[PDB]
DNA sequence: AGACGGCTGGCACGACTTTTGCAATCGCAGCCCT
DNA sequence: AGGGCTGATCGTGCAAAAGTCGTGCCAGCCGTCT
């Protein structure tokens, strides 16, 4: 069925065709990939697909990309367990394996070593069962998704990615309107936050938006998209005034000294 | 401070213990040795008891210090898992030995279960549990017309003004576990 | 941090475990039970 | 043991290869770019193989964990510092006539290889604090994506991998090359995506643009052509859907 | 409520500081600072914390630098049960340590890139990443962070990604410099002499020269609380030194006949 | 002179507890079975 | 004359299925003022 979009900060913009592209394409499960700007939307389009994780039994699992350290990482991705491993204790099984069907939302970090993500990608392609061991992989399908931060071609070209795991890889894009782009309900979702922002604040009353500040708004490079918005709309929500004056200031780089 | 005279005693009876290595029988002797593992782990069994007792009470004593000071209305938030994180406690042999603690302190006699009382929110960081809200919403009936008693309503009102924040169901609930009329059926004639 | 060699404890079920379940029930249960007990052992006081 | 042929003079005369080999348990190896379905003609000589009830099962080279590549094609017998269980031998040892596809060859640890290399000997398979070892006869195969001959001027796999690779790596022809069936290639994908995609069928169809995928890169024979297929067909969704101005381009900028 | 511990921040933009901090103490949200060196920063993250007065311990304090290995901050959010060797029953600990509280970042800067992104990961939706398979699992707590490194250096050196940069603007510290406190530098001295004269319980407090406190100010004073403790027990290691004012100070550990 | 209204307790689901039900293979070497 | 075979000892948990609370939630009901 449908659930209600705990947040639908969408961009009337293209992201509202965007969002009919992604649920035309929602109701499969084949290859799954996105792409996008640092902190841009992606993982609200994560949570998007979520939703569309279509039906009930929607295991959401999340393969946070430049995690796992450096060496164990190989059994999070199999299994663990058995008498295998420094110790021994009950099948704790990769995390691929933990979820049997599950929604796989890969992070957009390019991990480093290719034959580490090839090796994922062979038990992505199919799984075959592990029955010697839990040291190895399983039989199991599993929603997969996927998303862009940087260059895909570019890497391609610099090596960065294997042609073989690309080719597996984005079978369907994503690709996100950046700040530099969406920027359709900059007013809106603004004043979106701004009533979040008050509602958490247990505000009394939104003192407004100034011209000057809206100018401003306009003219934000925006480094980040969806957050960094949000960011400096938290700045100026701490930054706060008096409700005489609707807006004060530019909440756009904290980082800059206090006057 | 633990019951010692409550606390028994188990002694070897040190003339068998005397009585038996001089037996030329091996059979008197066996049976002695295996008597006194028994009687051994048996001892060491109740004194294993006191002494995890002995310090889940330490804990629990500084958990419901308060509790055992202002009260059952100050009576925080204790459960067994944070006990034994905050005292190092046994993860199981706790778990299982726990039943049956009473203790005689300057709010009265109290069972082990009752010194954890249970786990209820509290907004700014602030904490919450049940004996707490049981000995609260006694007070705030208490603190309501003679002829009309609090509200289920009022008796969340009255909660949340504290910050327990107990909400119109589970002051229904508690007022229910607490025995009381409320308003609409402890109404009475001026 | 990686996997290879090294690494190396167990406890004791039935009697050991009768022992400890006698502790989990109340202090005059154990007081009848240890009476109970202590009427059969010719080695104990 | 078969699929959508790609029903080609060049994938005849492998697959006479293939049959030719098919009685014999040389080891054997493979050069083949992704989409070149070689993993599953390979397969399917293993259930085509003179040991048609034979286990075949492959384990890819990049899968072993670090340290448990002793443990990798053996397996663990006594000891090993687990203190417990630990008796239960390798997949490879389960192997035993059997098909274990060396896929992944193409990245195994030297040290892997040399590994290996022990393994390319005749029988003898030692575990942890053995006695005695095991001449277990196994079916060897592999495949890789790149030269034997590069790597080894690069010194990439020792020398004793091309010592073990034993049986004429057949290999699969580029998508440039293979260029056999491409509009009926198309139409069984397309069949199966209708499938998939529970559209009647393909009402729109054309074959203009069949011919203008004839001038596609096609980077991978089956991982590109049914890629794309699917890409513009889920674009596309729609009875009347033809082979006009559908593109292979998810990387790219669509408008 | 519960009341911070006196710290001597006489300077005007740090009352501003604390006044700041005092704004942001019913607030929730991450909090870094410039970590000024030899300057006593997560004394005032505790008073933040202690500001907070939660119930329970929200006020965590451990650094960076001891998880020199990637494993040890690693396993802030620690092990379940048999992942890797067992060593001990459920390996996980520093993670609720906070449970319903805050996280104080120490040695920062110095974390892994990787435990960077990890810990990133954790911010948001708060999903307890256990190594070992299991489920995840989220907690209402809060992070703080206080470091002499510099943030938009760090990332043109993109040390960490931008994502959890952003992810962390949320209330800064810029504390003042050793060397640019002084009239509080002096306060703190002679705070720090009665203080010394309690806590040994000496007789007199013997007082210091005025060259005793001018030539403590012509040292280098690098750390302007740090270093101070050290100089006040530095003094306080003399013996006879409580019963007269000396300007005995003993700078250099390694300084010796 | 029937609806408001809070009672007020029945009903509900998970969330914290919890109680019981669980002992071995050693180790040789002599004795029993074959 | 050779194989089986034997256990004398081998002891602070847990885990698992179950239950049970907290809180909510809901449905009729009575005092009454309409
Ligand atoms: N409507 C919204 N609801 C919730 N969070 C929002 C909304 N709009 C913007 N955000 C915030 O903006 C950010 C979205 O970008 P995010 O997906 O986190 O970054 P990245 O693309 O680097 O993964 C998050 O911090 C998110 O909380
Ligand atoms: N003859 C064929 N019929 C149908 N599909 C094929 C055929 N050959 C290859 N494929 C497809 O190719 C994919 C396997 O990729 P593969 O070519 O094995 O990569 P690589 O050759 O690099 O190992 C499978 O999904 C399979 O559907
Ligand atoms: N008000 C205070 N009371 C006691 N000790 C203090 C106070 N302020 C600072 N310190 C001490 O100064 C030392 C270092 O302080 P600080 O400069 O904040 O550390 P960092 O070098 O990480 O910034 C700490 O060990 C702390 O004990
Ligand atoms: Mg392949
Ligand atoms: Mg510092």
């Amino acid at each position: 069925m449908a659930e209600y979009k705990d947040n639908l900060l969408g961009e009337a913009n293209s992201f509202l065709e965007v969002l009919e592209q992604v649920s035309h394409l929602a109701p499969l499960d084949k290859p799954v990939l996105i792409i996008g700007e640092r902190g841009t939307g992606k993982e609200l389009i994560a949570s998007r697909l979520h939703y569309l994780s279509s039906r009930w039994q929607g295991p959401f699992i999340s393969l946070n990309c430049a995690a796992l350290n450096e060496n164990l990482l190989d059994s999070e991705l199999f299994g663990h367990e058995a008498g295998a491993f420094t110790g021994a204790q009950k099948r704790h099984p990769g995390r691929f394996e933990r979820a049997d069907g599950g929604t796989l939302f890969l992070d957009e970090l390019a991990t480093a070593p290719m034959m580490v993500q090839e090796k994922l990608l062979r038990v992505i392609e199919y799984g075959e069962l592990e029955r010697v061991g839990g040291s190895q992989p399983l039989q199991v399908n599993v929603r997969l998704v996927c998303a862009t931060n940087a260059d895909l071609p570019a890497m391609v070209n610099e090596g960065t990615f294997r042609a073989d795991l690309l080719d597996r890889l984005a079978f369907d894009v994503v690709q996100l309107p950046p700040l530099r782009e969406r920027e359709s309900d900059i007013m809106l979702m603004a004043e979106y936050f701004a009533i979040q922002m008050c509602r958490e604040i247990k505000l009394p009353l939104f003192p407004g938006f100034t011209e000057r500040a809206r100018e401003t708004l306009l003219n934000y490079r925006w480094p980040g998209n969806i957050r960094e918005l949000k960011n400096v709309v938290e700045r100026s929500v701490y930054r706060h005034g008096t409700s005489d004056y609707p807006l004060d200031d530019i909440i756009i780089d904290p980082f800059k000294r206090r006057p | 401070e633990l019951n010692a005279d409550s606390i028994p005693r188990l002694k070897i009876n040190q003339q068998y213990a005397a009585m038996g290595n001089s037996a030329r029988n091996d059979a008197d002797g066996q049976f002695i040795r295996s008597n006194l593992q028994e009687a051994r782990w048996l001892i060491k069994s109740l004194e294993s008891r006191n002494d995890t007792l002995l310090r889940v009470s330490r804990c629990i004593v500084e958990q419901q210090q308060a509790f055992f000071e202002q009260g059952e209305e100050y009576m925080k938030p204790m459960v067994l898992a944070d006990i034994a994180q905050a005292v190092e406690m046994h993860e199981s042999t706790i778990s299982r030995v726990t039943t049956q603690k009473y203790l005689h302190s300057p709010r009265g006699i109290f069972e082990l279960k009752y010194f954890f009382s249970s786990h209820v929110n509290t907004e700014g960081g602030g904490e919450a549990s049940s004996t707490a809200i049981r000995a609260l919403v006694k007070k705030l009936i208490a603190a309501e017309n003679p002829a009309k008693p609090l509200s289920d309503s009022k008796l969340t009102s009255m909660l949340s003004e504290q910050g327990i924040m107990v909400a119109r169901r589970t002051v229904a609930k508690y007022r229910e576990s607490l025995s009381i009329p409320p308003s609409n059926q402890r109404k009475q004639l001026v | 941090m990686k996997q290879g060699l090294q690494l190396r404890s167990l406890a004791m079920t039935p009697q050991l475990q009768q022992a400890i379940r006698l502790l989990q029930l109340s202090t005059l249960e154990l007081q009848q039970e240890l009476q109970q007990a202590l009427e059969s052992n010719p080695l104990l006081e």
